[PDB]
DNA sequence: CATATGGTTGGGTATAATGGGATTGTCTCGGATGCAGG
DNA sequence: CCTGCATCCGAGAGTTAGGGAACCCAACCATATG
């Protein structure tokens, strides 16, 4: 996140826009406490037998 | 980038095949490691398998991933052996390194055996990975000094593998080995009668040709159990609008009506 | 019996939906004003 | 030790019963489905 | 007819390979019983 | 609780075999992106 | 280095009704019956 803010203070404006769309994810997980590491299945949850009857 | 089977089929290519000599030298040598570590578990009197297991993760490396402790201190242990002994241990790694060879180079025979079984409720990759563990078993009992060729010992094994498969995991409900191989002879026995009668046979037919022991009334339950489930996503009609199952009703759960009856007499 | 009918409660639709969006790893929760979880199972789902 | 599981009429439906026809296991050209002992089909006009 | 290539022996064999449908006389089929119509379909013409 | 039967499951076959099978008549719109120029 | 400019890919496209392919051999737990 402190490389992106810094990322931020280029006179580029696509360079800018791609710091910021990256730092919306970053935050976005900073935020919510979500660890990114949780995007990669370990354990697969399986469907209650009822509803795939 | 899609389509696996080039992918399979391109990393598969990029290993050279085997000619007689290389082939020869490679069934010695994994013959001899395993004779050689035989002798190991013999000397240090541990167990075979553990040996194995141990010298196939060093020879395997760091990139593979029994934990790192017990194989660093069993192999320590066997990196201690005074000579004349030690020197199994090195024909054992040359032998399991042979056996890694060997598949290696022999992974396209699978492919080719495997092609020919499509369309039977199991994907083509399937069929090549079942092949591929019919493969390690044949490399596994592989015994050359009958200067026979080697695919012709594996083919066997590949096809077994792969029937195997077939039987194990086709079907939604499984069915056993035995269950199915009858009702296999039950379709092609139907189907000769079939071609021979000019007509469907009858169940009495069936049952005649299947020989004692055979009833109209097994022959009925035997394709009862032959059949599969259908889809509760089975679409019905032009629009993509009704599945099959839109039209079943339940009937676990009490109606309305019934609970009510049920309450009131409660009370 | 003649009575109006009492109040209702939440469909079972949406519990379809909850236990479907955990096949997807996905965790849905019901919280009530303080934030604090709300068991719409009824405990039939906690182990 | 057993229940009710006639065929009744639908609602909104009815009149005339004017053709019977049953079909059973072994009946000559019959193919019923496995373990289906026998069909009834009744034509109401 | 089943005819080897080296040896030159032949073996003729008639063989039953199932049903084909019969279309009645005003145009129809009867499928499992039912009665059946086929629908002409018209597309693109092959060629260049 | 004590077997005895079928049903179930694991193992085996030795001339030689060595890279698969389909692809097809919509239309627009918005964002991501690699390539060209200055 | 910036910018614009085709280029590629992905997501949309009304409601209700009715409709429907080997075979064999031997050991081993499971279940049934007394
Ligand atoms: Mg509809």
């Amino acid at each position: 996140e402190k490389e992106l803010l810094e990322e931020m203070k280029h006179p580029s404006r696509a360079r800018r826009a791609k710091a910021r769309k990256r730092l919306e994810v970053v935050r976005a997980f900073l935020d919510s406490g979500n660890r990114p590491e949780w995007m990669i299945l370990e354990a697969v949850p399986v469907l209650p037998p009822d509803l795939r009857p | 980038t899609s389509d696996p089977v080039r992918q399979y089929l391109h990393e598969i290519g990029q290993v050279p095949l085997l000619t007689l000599e290389e082939e020869v030298e490679l069934a010695r040598k994994v013959e001899e490691g395993m004779e050689a570590i035989k002798k190991l578990s013999e000397i240090t009197g541990l167990d075979p398998d553990l040996i194995r297991e141990v010298v196939r993760a060093k020879i395997l490396g760091s990139a593979r991933v029994l934990d790192p402790k017990t194989v660093e201190e069993i192999d320590q242990k066997l990196k201690s052996l005074p000579k004349e002994h030690k020197r199994y241990l090195h024909i054992a790694r040359e032998g399991e390194a042979a056996r890694q060879h060997l598949i290696e180079a022999n992974l396209r025979l699978v492919v080719s055996i495997a092609k020919k079984y499509t369309g039977r409720g199991l994907s083509f990759l399937d069929l090549i990975q079942e092949g591929n563990q019919g493969l390690i078993r044949a490399v596994e009992k592989f015994e050359y000094k009958r200067r026979f060729k080697f695919s012709t010992y594996a083919t066997w094994w590949i096809r077994q593998a792969i029937n195997r498969a077939i039987a194990d995991q086709a079907r939604t409900i499984r069915i056993p080995v035995h269950m199915v191989e009858t009702i296999n002879k039950l379709s092609r026995t139907a189907r000769q009668l079939q071609q021979e009668l000019g007509r469907e046979p009858t169940y009495e037919e069936i049952a005649e040709a299947m020989g004692p022991g055979w009833d109209a009334k097994r022959v009925e339950e035997t394709l009862k159990i032959a059949q599969e489930p259908v889809s509760l996503e089975t679409p019905i009609g032009d629009e993509k609008d009704s599945f099959y199952g839109d039209f079943i009703p339940d009937e676990h759960l009490p109606s309305p009506v019934d609970a009510a009856t049920q309450s009131l007499l409660s009370e | 019996k003649g009575e109006d009918v009492p109040e209702p409660s939440v469909p079972e639709s949406f519990r379809v939906l909850v236990k479907e969006l955990q096949a997807l790893a996905l965790d849905v929760q019901t919280l009530d004003e303080k934030d604090n979880p709300v068991d719409i199972f009824e405990g039939l789902a906690s182990k | 030790d057993v229940k009710d599981t006639s065929l009744r009429v639908p609602p909104g439906e009815g009149g005339i019963v004017v053709r019977t026809v049953r079909l059973r296991r072994g009946d000559p050209g019959v193919e019923l489905k496995p373990g289906v002992r026998e069909v009834v089909r009744v034509y109401v006009a | 007819q089943l005819i080897h290539k080296d040896t030159g022996l032949i073996k003729e064999d008639e063989v039953f390979l199932g049903h084909i449908p019969l279309m009645t006389e005003d145009g129809s089929f009867i499928i499992n019983g039912a009665d059946r119509v086929i629908v002409s379909q018209i597309h693109r013409s092959p060629g260049v």
